[PDB]
């Protein structure tokens, strides 16, 4: 459970498949729920745990609470730390739009990536995860905006 | 299914980025599964 960003992978009997990528922080492991649908995870030798998670949030941490709580300011540019299946992590900028929502806004990132890159840190210019990208919609030209997801520190 | 996970790298903050995409302004609904869609 070392700091940094990871690759989440399935293989069955044959090769794998990158299905997503998270945040090991404190401990804890941070991804989409979509991409692990809740279940456990292997870290080489050892077994990692559902901890808590949230469908409507789609977050799921493991080993522990969720850890990461750094907010977009509402105003800066942000980076995605992309990690797609097979290449390695790259940074790209960008100034956040805006899903306005009912119950109020949430930055959003008009940045398009393999679905295995979903779990894959924003971050503020300090290198704080922001949140998680990969849940968002697909707009009229069929390109992709991805919410700036985030949980609660409790 | 093994699910497993690999360490990719450092979370770092690159100087000097490369820059890109718009900034969309987009109504949205949130419904209790996590599924956004276009209003
Ligand atoms: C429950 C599981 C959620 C999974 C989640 N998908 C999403 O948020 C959106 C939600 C859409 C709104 C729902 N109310 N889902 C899609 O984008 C599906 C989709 C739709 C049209 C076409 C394609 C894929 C083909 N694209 C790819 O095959 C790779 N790129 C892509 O898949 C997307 N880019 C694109 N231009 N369509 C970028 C995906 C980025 C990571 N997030 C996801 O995979």
């Amino acid at each position: 459970t070392t700091d940094g960003v990871y690759r989440v992978m399935t293989r069955r009997l044959l090769g794998s498949t990158q299905v997503g990528v998270g945040v090991m922080q404190e401990g804890v492991f941070h991804t989409m729920w979509h991409v692990t649908k809740g279940a456990a995870l292997r870290s080489g030798e050892g077994r990692l745990d559902p901890y808590w998670g949230d469908v409507k949030q789609d977050l799921v941490s493991y080993c522990g609470p969720w850890k990461l709580d750094a907010a977009w300011d509402g105003l800066s540019e942000v980076q995605l730390l992309a990690v797609p299946p097979g290449e390695r992590a790259k940074n790209i900028q960008t100034l956040p739009g805006i899903f306005k929502t009912k119950d109020g806004d949430i930055g959003a990132v008009a940045l398009d990536y393999p679905a295995g890159t979903s779990g894959s840190p924003i971050l503020d210019k300090c290198g704080r995860v922001i949140g998680l990208y990969g849940n968002g919609v697909v707009i009229k030209n069929g390109s992709y905006v991805s919410a700036i997801t985030q949980g609660k520190r409790e | 299914v093994d699910m497993y996970i690999e360490r990719a790298g450092d979370i770092t903050w690159e100087k000097d980025a490369e820059v890109t995409g718009n900034s969309p302004r987009l109504d949205v609904a949130l419904d209790e599964s996590g599924d956004f869609s276009l209003v």
